[PDB]
């Protein structure tokens, strides 16, 4: 019933997150080429969750799937300091798209389980989240390899959908 | 890195099939048998010791031919994960088949799960996903007749589908599939030309 996209640069952890939400396991993955789509249930709204590839050549296809999208989970590698400017560049592009005007944004600072990770604040800055309006959003520290963050982020997201 | 993941997909999918209601019936008995037999081998070889997926296509082909959308979806999703992770290459040609291989038969089975507008919408979606993966997979070599079939099926789903999400997906899938196929053709031409330039130098 509710359409959810998972977006972000390649390697960010989108697919791992996907199956961590669906069946609570760490799956071994390949770089996504064609989309993945799964039914996910967090108590208790029905979710159709889409997982597209973040390779450079696949990113232009993202907007082909923005139609009727209720919410976006945007996943960022907390250890990818070199490329965080690109996640911003892409996050900016997509939130300029008319088909996403009323979509809820949730950022996953992923791979938080690693010591080299940037902080929530530093990342929220570099992604220019404060300058966002009129946008409903929140950033969440996560590790998809472990369990940290997912439940808090989903609960927020779920409440935020209800509320709207 | 050598992976367990292949096995989980194969076995969990088979189990889900065997666990489904309408498969208990004698009406799906062949399917039931196929799945139990396949399982009996994969379990028997996984406690010992590579598992080769190519050998176990029969239960999925049969599941695809089922009259129960649930069975078909589960089958289609498993095939997409199999092809994607490169566990299901399909590089063995059946008898009358050549110049065609197991993979063309797999894509054809996928395409045949679409019977027109009346086809279940979740199965439709599953068909789009699996075809995209198949056609964009760098592992496998697909006959162009099979390519055109993949293409025709997505476009048919796009025309006939009542579900807008499915239509749009079909649309986006066609563009990517086509762009990939052409990119791949141009690159193959490049490699051939390069070899030929190299041979030119006796
Ligand atoms: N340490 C750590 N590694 C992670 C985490 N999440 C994912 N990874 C790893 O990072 C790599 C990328 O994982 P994926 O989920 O396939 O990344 P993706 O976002 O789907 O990337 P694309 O499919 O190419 O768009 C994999 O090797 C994962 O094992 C995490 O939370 N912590
Ligand atoms: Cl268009
Ligand atoms: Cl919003
Ligand atoms: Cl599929
Ligand atoms: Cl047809
Ligand atoms: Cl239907
Ligand atoms: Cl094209
Ligand atoms: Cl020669
Ligand atoms: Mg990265
Ligand atoms: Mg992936
Ligand atoms: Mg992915
Ligand atoms: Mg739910
Ligand atoms: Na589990
Ligand atoms: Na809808
Ligand atoms: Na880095
Ligand atoms: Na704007
Ligand atoms: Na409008
Ligand atoms: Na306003
Ligand atoms: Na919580
Ligand atoms: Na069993
Ligand atoms: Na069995
Ligand atoms: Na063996
Ligand atoms: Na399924
Ligand atoms: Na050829
Ligand atoms: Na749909």
């Amino acid at each position: 019933e509710m359409r959810i996209l998972i977006l972000g640069l390649d390697g960010a952890g989108k697919t791992t997150i996907l199956y961590r939400l669906q069946v609570g396991e760490v799956v071994t993955t390949i770089p996504t080429i064609g989309f993945n789509v799964e039914t996910v249930t967090y108590k208790n709204l029905k979710f159709q969750v889409w997982d597209l590839g973040g390779l450079t050549s696949i990113r232009p296809y993202w907007r082909c799937y923005y139609s009727n999208t209720d919410a976006v989970i945007y996943v960022v590698d907390s250890c990818d300091r070199d490329r965080i400017g690109i996640s911003k560049s892409e996050l900016v592009a997509m939130l300029e798209e008319e088909e996403l005007r009323k979509a809820i944004l949730v950022v996953f600072a992923n791979k938080q389980d690693m010591e080299q990770a940037m902080t929530s604040s530093e990342m929220a800055n570099s992604l220019g989240l404060p300058a966002l309006k009129d946008r409903k959003w929140q950033i969440f520290k996560t590790s998809a390899t472990k369990g940290t963050g997912l439940d808090e982020a989903m609960e927020w997201l779920v409440e935020t959908l209800k509320s709207r | 890195e050598g992976k367990k993941t292949k096995n989980m997909f194969l076995t969990r999918a088979l189990e889900k099939i065997l666990a489904d209601k309408e498969v208990k019936k004698a009406h799906h008995s062949q399917l039931r048998k196929a799945c139990e037999v396949a399982l009996e081998e994969i379990k028997a070889e996984t406690e010992k010791q590579f598992i080769e997926a190519d050998k176990y296509f029969l239960p999925f082909e049969l599941a695809c031919q089922s009259k129960c959308p649930r069975i078909v979806s589960t089958s289609l999703d498993c095939l997409q994960k199999l092809i994607a992770y490169g566990h299901l290459t399909g590089n063995a040609p059946d008898s009358t088949t050549p110049g065609k291989k197991l993979i063309d038969r797999i894509i054809e089975t996928i395409c045949g799960c679409f019977q027109g507008p009346q086809t279940d919408e979740g199965v439709q979606l599953q068909i789009i996903k699996a075809l995209l993966t198949a056609v964009t997979s760098q592992h496998i070599e697909i006959h162009e007749g099979t390519v055109l079939q993949a293409v025709r099926t997505c476009y048919n789903i796009y025309l006939a589908s009542k579900n807008l999400i499915n239509q749009t997906t079909a649309k986006a899938t066609l563009t990517q599939m086509l762009n990939v196929i052409f990119a791949r053709m141009e690159n193959q031409a490049l490699q051939e030309a390069k070899q030929m330039e190299k041979e030119r130098h006796r």
